[PDB]
C-alpha cells in the first residue's frame, strides 16, 4: 500500500479543476502542468504548484510526456492523473510514467494498448463472453462504468445513455438509461465487467455498447480512462469516482460489493461548447466577455474550467462547461436542468447554449425517443433559421442600452440633474436618439416615451410591464457590448462609430 | 531629515482635470524599431505618439495643414497634454498651425 | 555610479561615511522612483574624470512629497565644485523653483 | 424532569465558546462569567448575559465558587457547566452548587472527590472488576468515554489514543485508537462502564487506561468532567457530547443503547499552544498579531476561543484552539489535518504550530509507532536547531515587504506615478534598498531587479515563478510586521529604526 502527497494533473481545463477539487478534498497537494498559452488559465490557479511545459499547440506541450514526467517528478508529486484525452490512453506514457517511480492513475500499460486496435480487442472480447456484432435499427449508444482495484475486485456502477450526438460527438448523456429493464441492466452490467477482467483492469473505465430496438447489445470499444461524462453516473449513486482512482492507486480496495452500488433518482448532463448551433458546428474561439453560470441549488451541479473574461484558445477542445442536473424522476432532472440552462449566459462568442436550450425542451426528448440518429432527425426543430426579429426587440435593446451608461457625474456638483439620462425635454416627451448595432444590422433607435414606464432595469435584469403582465428578462453589459437574452438566444448589441 | 519633510503641512498647487490612467495600445519598447537607423530617413511621428499617450488616443488639430508639424490633444497617465511633434521640414503653415495650437492649450491650461 | 573610482570610494566608507547614492536611497520612501538629472554631467569635459560632476541630483518621494535632492560625492575630486558642478547644483534649484519642490541638500563637499 | 432556561458557563476560552455554541443550538440562553482581564474576551461576547468576577489571577476569579454561584443565581440561570479544569472536579463546588438550587452538569458530589485520591479509587476499581497495575513496555495511553444518566443507563462511546505527550500533557489525541482490535475495544469499553456503575456516575467522563505491548490495559485514573479532547470522539460517532450533558441534567434518558453507539471513520486532533517548539516549551504570552484559521471544508472542524488581535494572557492556559479533521480512513484524516495546519497561521508570539506540522508529517506517525515515549524518541526530527536560512529567503521577504506599503497617494493628484514603489530609475534597473530585520538579525536588502518578475503578491499570498515552476507561499502583513511562512515556520519581518 503506497501513499500520495502531491498528485500532478497532466491536463488542463474543467477536468484538471475537477480532479483538483477531489485531491484537495482528500488533503492531497494538487500540482498542475500548463502550456505556455495557459500561464493565465484557471487550473494553474487552483493548483498548489504548477509547471511550464511547451509553447502553444497541444503537441509540443500537454502531450510532451518527457517533460510532464520530469515535471511531476521535480515537483514532488508521486502520482500523475492523465485526465481524459491527451495522454490518457497509450501504454507508452503509463509505461515510462510508472517506470519513473510514479503511480499512473489508470489501467496498466498492458490493458491500455489492448483496446488500442479493434483486432486485439474483438479478440479478447470474443473470447470473453462479450457479445460482438454479427457479420442495427435505431440503436442507442449505452455505456457501462466499471471499477477494479489492485486486488481483483471489479463492479459496474450502472450505465448511461449517450445517444443524442452531433456527427459523432456526445452532447446529452443521462443515467440510468431511459428504456432498459432491471435484468437488461444486470445483463450488460456483468457483460462489461467480463471484458474487464479480460484485460486485467486496474483503474476505472467505460465499456461502450450499442443496444438496438430488437433488444440486443453489442460491444463497440472501450476507454481506459475516466469517461468525460462521469458526473451523471456519480449523480445516481453518490460516489466521487476521481477519489476512488486515488484510492485504487494507493492499494486500497473497492468499498462496495456489486449488490451495493446504489441507484436512487435520475441525472442528465450537457456539454457547453464554444461551437455554433446553426453555423454547422464551427468550433469558433474568441474571448469570454460574459459568463454567468446559474446559481447552485435544488440538485444543480456544474463542472467548468473557465471564468468570464478568459481567453478561449484555438489549440484546444472548445468545451467551457458541463451542466449536470438531478431529480428523483426523469422529468424532475430535465425540467430542473432546463432551468440551469436558462439561468446560464455566455456572451462574446459562438455558443451551443441556444441549441441545448431547445433540444432538452423538444417534445421528442420528453418521451424515450432515443437512438443515434435523433440529432439529425429533428434537425429543423433544433437548428432553425435566424431572422432580424421584431422592433419588439430593438425597443427593449435600446431602452436597455440607455439604462446601462450613467451619463456622467461631475465631482463639481454630483447632485447635478444633468446626469439623468432620461432624455428630458421642454414640453414634448423624453427624446433619446441612439446609434445601436446588433448581430450585424445597425439601427438608429428613436426612443420617445411620454409614459416614463415601458422598461426599467435592476441589476442584470430587464423588467417589462407588457400590459399588466410583468415579465423579467435577463440583460447585462460588459464594455462596448450589452448582452440581452431575447427568446432563448443571447444577442450582443453595441455602439456604432 | 525625513521627519522635517514630515511636518511641512505641504499641499500641491497645480490642478488639471486628469482622468483614470490607461496604458498605451502598443508596447512602449516597440519604439526602438519605430526610429529608422538612417538619421536622414523620413518616418511618421504619430507612431511614437501612439506609444506614449493613454489608450493611444490622439485628437488631431489642423489635421491636414502644414503637415510638417503634427499637433493634438491626449492624456498621459491621467494628465491631459497638448502635443507638438515635428514631422519633417517646417514651412510657414506649420508655424501658424503650431502658434494657433499653443493658443488653445494656453487658454485651457493644458501642459 | 562608481564616483571617484573604487579607489577613493572605499577610502570613503572607511571614514564610516555612507556613500552619496546610498544616502539618497536610504532617504527616499520605500521603493519610490527617482529621476536623476544630468548623470553624464561633465563627461569627458575636464582633463580628469569627474563622475556626474561631483554631485548627484534628482526628484524622489520623501514623506509623500515630490522632492528635489542634491548631495555631492566627496569621492569625486574631494567633492570640490568644478564649474559644471555649479551649473548642476543651480540647474537643480531651477527645476525646484519652477516646479515648487521642497529642497534637501545632502552636504558633503570640499570647497 | 427539570428544565434549563439559561445555562451558566463558569469558564473561559474555547471551552466556553464550545458549550455556548451547543447551549444556543438548543434554544438555551448562555451566561458566561468573566475575570477582570477578560471583559474584552471572546466568550463574554458569545454570551447573552455575562458577569464580572474577581481580578486577574485564576484564583481571585474563575475559582471563586461563591461568586460564580451567586452570579449564576442572580443571572437567571438554572444550571452551571464547569467546563474542564478550574472547578470541574471538586465536591465542594457541585455540593454547594447543587445546594444552591442549580443543577451541576457533572457527577454528583460523592463521585467527584471519589477519584480524588488514588487510594479511594484503587479501592473502587479493584472491587469493581477493572484491572489495576500489579506490584510496562512501550505503553499507549488509551482512554474511554462514558455517559450515564439519572436512570442507571450508561454507555461507552468507544476510545481514544492520547499517547503523543510533551513531558506529560496531551498533544495529539485520536479515535478510534490505532492498534486494538474489535474485542480489545468492547474489552476496555465495558471495563470503564464497570468503574462507571462503581461510583454511581451521572454525567460524562473519561476512564484513562494504559495498555502495553503484551496486550493488557490498566486503570490509571479517571476524569469526572468532559475531557479536553472530546471532539475526536464526537467525530467518529456523530453525537454532541455537551448537548447530551444538558439532557441528562434535565432528567432525559440516554437515546442510544450500548449496541447503538456508532463508529464510522477516523478523527485526529491537535492542541494549538502559545508554547514554543524548540525553546523547550516555555508557555510564552504576548499578543496575537496574526491569527488565520484554515477555512471550513471536507471534514474540518476547529474549536477556538480567541480571535486575531486578542491579548494572550499569562494567568491562563496558553491554548488558542483545537484543530480536528476526520476521514473515512486514518491517513485521510491525517493528510487532511495537515492540510488545515498549513492553511493555519498565527504570528506575533511563540507557537507550537511549527512543531505540530512536522509531527503529523513524521513517518513514525504514519505507522502505528505509538507509546508515551514517541514525543521523546524522535526528539531531533521534531525540534531541529534553527539557522539564518538562505538569502533565497531574505530576498522574498524583501520583495514581499516592499509590496506591502502602497507608498502613499496624495489627494492632490491620486493617479500620480510617484506612488508606484517599483523602484524605478532612469536607465539602470529598479533599485529599492530596504533596511529590514527578521528574527534577531537586521539586513539591508539590495533589490536590483532588471526583469520586473521574480515575485508578485496578491491577497495574502506571495506567488513566485521559479523557472517555469510557479508556487505560492502565504505571506501577509500587520503593523510594522510582515509575517512570511517560510518552510513550515512563520517568520516575522519588521523595519529597522
Amino acid at each position: 500500500y503506497r501513499s500520495i502527497q502531491r498528485l500532478l494533473v497532466a491536463n488542463r481545463g474543467e477536468i484538471a479543476c475537477r480532479v483538483m477539487r477531489s485531491a484537495r478534498a482528500l488533503g492531497i497537494g494538487s500540482v498542475a502542468v500548463h502550456s505556455d498559452i495557459d500561464r493565465h488559465a484557471r487550473h494553474v490557479a487552483e493548483a498548489d504548484i504548477a509547471v511550464d511545459l511547451g509553447g502553444a499547440k497541444p503537441a509540443d506541450s500537454y502531450l510532451r510526456g518527457d517533460r510532464i514526467i520530469a515535471a511531476a517528478l521535480a515537483s514532488g508529486a508521486q502520482a500523475i492523473h492523465p485526465g481524459y484525452g491527451f495522454l490518457s490512453e497509450n501504454a507508452d506514457f503509463a509505461r515510462a510514467c510508472e517506470e519513473a517511480g510514479l503511480l499512473f492513475l489508470g489501467p496498466p500499460a498492458a490493458a491500455i494498448d489492448a483496446m488500442g486496435s479493434k483486432s486485439a480487442a474483438k479478440a479478447l472480447m470474443e473470447e470473453a463472453g462479450v457479445p460482438l456484432v454479427p457479420g442495427l435499427l435505431k440503436p442507442r449508444h449505452v455505456e457501462i462504468q466499471v471499477f477494479a482495484d489492485r486486488h481483483g475486485h471489479c463492479l459496474y456502477l450502472n450505465e448511461r445513455d449517450c445517444s443524442i450526438q452531433r456527427r459523432h460527438q456526445k452532447v446529452v448523456e443521462e443515467a440510468p438509461a431511459p428504456g432498459l429493464g432491471a435484468e437488461l441492466r444486470r445483463a450488460m452490467g456483468e457483460a462489461a465487467v467480463r471484458a474487464a477482467q479480460a484485460i486485467g483492469y486496474v483503474g476505472a473505465g467505460t465499456v461502450e455498447f450499442l443496444l438496438d430496438e430488437r433488444g440486443q447489445f453489442f460491444f463497440m470499444e472501450m476507454n481506459t480512462r475516466l469517461q468525460v461524462e462521469h458526473p451523471v453516473t456519480e449523480a445516481i449513486t453518490g460516489l466521487d469516482l476521481v477519489a476512488w482512482q486515488i484510492r485504487v492507486a494507493r492499494g486500497e480496495a473497492l468499498p462496495l460489493t456489486q449488490e451495493q452500488v446504489p441507484l436512487n433518482g435520475h441525472a442528465i448532463e450537457v456539454r457547453l461548447y464554444a461551437e455554433d448551433p446553426e453555423g454547422d458546428f464551427l468550433p469558433a474561439s474568441g474571448r469570454l466577455m460574459l459568463y454567468r453560470e446559474a446559481a447552485a441549488g435544488p440538485g444543480r451541479r456544474v463542472d467548468s474550467g473557465v471564468r468570464e473574461g478568459d481567453e478561449v484558445s484555438p489549440f484546444y477542445d472548445p468545451m467551457l462547461a458541463k451542466l449536470i442536473a438531478w431529480g428523483e424522476t426523469r422529468e424532475e432532472a430535465r425540467q430542473r436542468l432546463l432551468a440551469m440552462l436558462a439561468e446560464t449566459s455566455v456572451g462574446g462568442l459562438r455558443t451551443n447554449l441556444a441549441f441545448l436550450r431547445r433540444i432538452l425542451g423538444h417534445p421528442a426528448f420528453a418521451a424515450a425517443e432515443l437512438d443515434t440518429g435523433f440529432i439529425a432527425r429533428h434537425q429543423d426543430d433544433l437548428l432553425p433559421a435566424p431572422q432580424a426579429l421584431p422592433e419588439h426587440f430593438w425597443q427593449a435593446a435600446a431602452e436597455a442600452w440607455l439604462q446601462s451608461e450613467p451619463g456622467h457625474r461631475r465631482d463639481d456638483d454630483p447632485h447635478s440633474p444633468w446626469s439623468r439620462n432620461d432624455g428630458w425635454r421642454s414640453a414634448l416627451a423624453r427624446e433619446s436618439d441612439l446609434m445601436l448595432r446588433c448581430r450585424d444590422e445597425r439601427r438608429c433607435v428613436r426612443l420617445r416615451h411620454a409614459s416614463p414606464s415601458q422598461y426599467r432595469l435592476d441589476g442584470d435584469d430587464l423588467v417589462s410591464r407588457v400590459d399588466g403582465v410583468t415579465r423579467r428578462s435577463a440583460a447585462l453589459r460588459r464594455g462596448r457590448q450589452l448582452f440581452l437574452e431575447w427568446e432563448g438566444e443571447l444577442l450582443a448589441i453595441e455602439a456604432v462609430d | 531629515a525625513r521627519r522635517c519633510v514630515a511636518n511641512l503641512n505641504w499641499r500641491k498647487q497645480g490642478q488639471l482635470q486628469c482622468r483614470a490612467p490607461r496604458a498605451p495600445l502598443y508596447p512602449a519598447e516597440e519604439l526602438y524599431g519605430v526610429i529608422p537607423a538612417d538619421s536622414k530617413q523620413p518616418y511618421d511621428v504619430r507612431e511614437v505618439i501612439a506609444r506614449l499617450v493613454d489608450g493611444s488616443e490622439f485628437d488631431e488639430f489642423k489635421a491636414l495643414f502644414g503637415t510638417t508639424l503634427v499637433c493634438g490633444f491626449a492624456h498621459l497617465h491621467g494628465y491631459p497634454i497638448a502635443i507638438l511633434a515635428n514631422n519633417g521640414i517646417l514651412f510657414a503653415e506649420a508655424a501658424q498651425k503650431g502658434a494657433h495650437f499653443i493658443e488653445l492649450a494656453c487658454q485651457r491650461g493644458i501642459p | 555610479h562608481e564616483g571617484g573610482g573604487s579607489a577613493a570610494q572605499a577610502r570613503h566608507s572607511a571614514r564610516g561615511k555612507l556613500l552619496v547614492r546610498e544616502r539618497i536611497n536610504r532617504l527616499l520612501d520605500p521603493g519610490s522612483p527617482f529621476l536623476e538629472l544630468s548623470a553624464l554631467a561633465a563627461h569627458e569635459v575636464y582633463g580628469e574624470e569627474v563622475a556626474a560632476a561631483g554631485i548627484v541630483a534628482g526628484i524622489g518621494r520623501v514623506e509623500g512629497v515630490e522632492c528635489m535632492i542634491v548631495g555631492n560625492d566627496a569621492t569625486v575630486k574631494g567633492g570640490t565644485y568644478y564649474p559644471l558642478t555649479v551649473k548642476k547644483h543651480l540647474r537643480a534649484q531651477a527645476i525646484a523653483l519652477e516646479n515648487r519642490l521642497p529642497c534637501i541638500y545632502l552636504v558633503d563637499s570640499g570647497g
